[PDB]
């Protein structure tokens, strides 16, 4: 029942693995929403004076949640803290195609993205 | 090899060609179509023969007396026919009942029903390996304990209860025993003569027979006596009316005679692959077995992993035909058994049957072991367990 | 030729061959055997298909939402389940039920059961004709009346009551209306979305399909609501559980396209031969007709002979594959009619079909001609009768 | 579920007709016994001085019944009237193979035998 897009992302998930927390490049931000229990973990590197470098993600879920997360590290890259920051689930949702069902999978990506920011803003301090 | 890989026998199975072929002949017009409630010509009177063939068939697998023997649409009519009749007739002697969180559905849902028509069901919790405590199961019984309920194989673990030594405890203390024995019946050995059960339910399709037609065995010593469910004019004795379906009922009796012949030796072959595929998986990190590998079905094997989506579990086994701990609601089996909803979430169910091949148990162990660490990889669970 | 002559085709039917051969892609390894609840896989998902296709044929030929059809094992669960499920569900605003003396005994000793639960039934009886006095149902529909049963064709005497007419009754003053459509289907025309009908019942093996499979249309709008009786997952939108029997399903999807497109020819074909067997046996002394010739079903035809013996009259007609009012009862119908014992005993159920042929009609007619002038001529009854 | 004796009887009955009831060498009784309302008729003229001439019978049953009275007719010709007095449905059972359930034809036919020697003894006078 899943979209062609879908399958791409979660047979060949684009940015996995993890950047250094301390890396003061980075701001990460791990969200989770018990409600069916997934998890996602995002989190940014970012050129300094704006822009940002690069993004790495792990996430927990379905196929759906999995290449929701790894669509948004992939449109993160190139783009700036407050372009990233207004991207909205619905976009991500639109997309990807996402059922009714799975659209839990937007709000919990557009979550992660915006903790991750948060984060960065945070230390600094 | 063809992918996908057939792994669902439990869900159901491919008619047998020698089970379909003398399906056929009763069905067309040159065929014996005949019904066999007309009892007043030859049509009526061949199709009769050809049931009664069946009907015998089925007897000699399970040493029942084919007389013992009532037809049904399937295992959960059975199941319904089994748990309703004996209740509703011995209710006046007392109105609980006991059974099995990890029953199959027809036969809680029934509970369910009949809670709420007046009836007190006791669900009991099994063991983590998914047997059950037989010490549980006596102090459960009261002296209005009229039925117990408890399944041969499971149809989601395939563990074994030792039905007959619940048989005893029952038909000691005068508890009507009913046993669904849908996942057992040509594959574990059955005999009526021997055992002290009361009730037992089964089905063709699970057996390589068609869909739509099952049995139930109703002990006629000591007699065992029900409430029909299934109205209009008293057929199989008065337990159950409405035409039998003949082709259908050929095909069960066919099927049946089947596994009489061929389930000694492929019952220890299908040990052999499913043993082999636990070898193939048992060695990966975290990875759980439900049921009990000593004992429990020669044919199914559900694992669960840890760390691993239920649903990207399934997906990544596109390969594969099998069945989860999936539905808006874990596997009620795997959470009775004292596994967290997610943990439910990712399990597997293997089941093995007739046309698989150590070929494909290989395939499917290096599936798993690809899938599982590569889902891995995405997950930060993983991390968090991997480091501290 | 080829003796002996198959006239019973009310008690069954011989499937046809194009049902047959689509059957058979559903059964095998190499067919579509999956269950179509195995909701994870290609082969859950290509039953399901054929599933849908079947339940959208069915509902093509009566005009009815494919949603509105529950399927069940045959036109028997079919009656249980409608009088059951709606009485159970409904029963609070009343206990009420009526319905037809004549009425298959799928729904009579349905209705037996139900006032032994604490529901009362009021059995009507109809017209020497057989058909129903409105006038009376009216008469007989109380405030509490909550559901009503009136089949549509008559499976011993073929009359057909206006259902049309008695689902105004019903849906005017709030009253369930059901169906048992069994004889009609594929016979006589049916539209759902013109009728005012709640509940309707068919099976398949009367109009050439597979036995051991039917349904039940539930009427969406103004939604009926039934509730289940038998349990196990809630499959069927939770009225029917259990695993949808495919190759059975499509048999019967098949069945009724077929029925669909040949049934209006092929219905008035039958009417010119039980026109012409009645015109060959309608001039023999005291022979009577029952039913309506003119307002009955064209494929049956019920006739009862005067001053000859049920039984001697059936073993005259060893050439015949009929039914008769016998079974140590003779039949409700035909006494519910206003027959005595020995007429209604002496009665011989011809039913036509697809294979039947002027040649076969012309060779029964002469037949019957015989024997009963024969048997006549050992009867002393016909003496006094002939004789003051 | 017929026997062949009785197959041969039903579809070949012998015997069948009447005679005249005031022939004054005849005596006929008609027994029926509803309970299954079967009803048949028997009735003989007597060779003067004893033995039987001639029966014949009409009835209105199972081929069995049927089959049954036949036998009776063929059976008493050439008898006595006490021999044929001691027939005994057991023995017209025995010979029909008669099932459990058709076991009233013989009772039955025995008594029209035995009826119909009762209505030529009380004839005379
Ligand atoms: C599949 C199954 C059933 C259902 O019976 P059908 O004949 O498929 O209706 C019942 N009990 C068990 C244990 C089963 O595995
Ligand atoms: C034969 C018949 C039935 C029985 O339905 P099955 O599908 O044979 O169980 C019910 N109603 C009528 C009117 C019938 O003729």
């Amino acid at each position: 029942a899943y979209s062609e897009k879908v399958i791409d992302h979660y047979e060949n998930p684009r940015n996995v693995g993890s950047f250094d927390n301390n890396d003061e490049n980075v701001g990460s931000g791990m969200v989770g929403a018990p409600a069916c229990g997934d998890v996602m973990k995002l989190q940014i590197k970012v050129n300094d004076e704006g822009i940002i470098e690069d993004a790495r993600f792990k996430t927990y879920g379905c196929g759906s949640a999995i290449a929701s997360s790894s669509l948004v590290t992939e449109w993160v890259k190139g783009k700036s803290l407050d372009e990233a920051q207004a991207i909205k689930n619905t976009d991500i949702a639109e997309e990807l195609e996402l059922p009714p069902v799975k659209i839990h999978c937007s709000i919990l990506a557009e979550d992660a993205i915006k903790a991750a920011i948060a984060d960065y803003k945070s230390k600094r301090e | 090899m063809k992918l996908p890989i057939y792994l669902d026998y439990s869900a159901t199975t491919p008619v047998d060609p020698r089970v379909a072929e003398k399906m056929m002949q009763f069905m067309t017009m040159d065929g014996t179509f005949g019904n066999p409630a007309s009892r007043s010509h030859r049509f009526g009177w061949q199709a009769e023969e050809a049931v009664d063939i069946a009907r015998n068939q089925i007897a000699d697998l399970v040493g029942a007396d084919p007389r013992e023997i009532v037809f049904t649409s399937g295992a959960t009519e059975s199941d319904n026919l089994a748990i309703k009749g004996a209740a509703n007739f011995y209710q006046k002697k007392g109105k609980h009942i006991i059974t099995s969180k990890t029953e199959h559905k027809a036969v809680l849902d029934t509970c369910r029903q009949l809670e709420r028509e007046g009836f007190e069901v006791t669900y009991l919790a099994p063991q983590r390996n998914g047997i059950i405590d037989l010490k549980e199961l006596e102090a459960a019984m009261r002296d209005d304990t009229i039925l117990v309920s408890i399944m041969h194989v499971n149809n989601e673990i395939g563990v074994v209860q030792d039905i007959a030594a619940i048989g005893e405890m029952c038909r000691a203390r005068g508890i009507i025993y009913h046993v669904d024995a849908t996942q057992s019946v040509g594959k574990l050995p059955i005999d009526l003569s021997q055992l002290k059960v009361d009730l037992m339910s089964f089905s063709g399709h699970k057996i390589y027979g068609p869909k739509g037609i099952g049995a139930l065995y109703v002990r006629r010593k000591p007699r065992v006596r029900i409430e029909a469910q299934m109205h209009g004019g008293g057929h199989e004795r008065g337990m159950r009316s409405g035409t039998l379906p003949v082709h259908q009922i050929v095909g069960m009796g066919e099927a049946y005679r089947i596994a009489k012949e061929e389930m000694a030796t492929e019952m220890e072959r299908l040990r052999g692959l499913r043993n082999r595929l636990w070898n193939g998986i048992k060695d990966i990190e975290e990875v759980y077995l439900n049921g009990d590998l000593e004992h429990g079905a020669p044919n199914i094997l559900n694992v669960s992993f840890n760390y691993v989506e239920g649903e990207s579990l399934i997906m990544a086994l596109k390969d594969l035909a099998v069945s989860s701990g999936s539905a808006l609601e874990p596997s009620y089996v795997l959470r009775a058994l004292g596994l967290n909803d997610e943990l439910a979430h990712s399990s597997i169910r293997f089941s093995l049957g007739r046309f698989t091949t150590e070929e494909e148990i290989d395939y499917t162990i290096e599936l798993v072991r690809k899938s599982i660490g590569r889902l891995r990889d995405l997950s930060p669970l993983w991390e968090m367990y991997k480091q501290g």
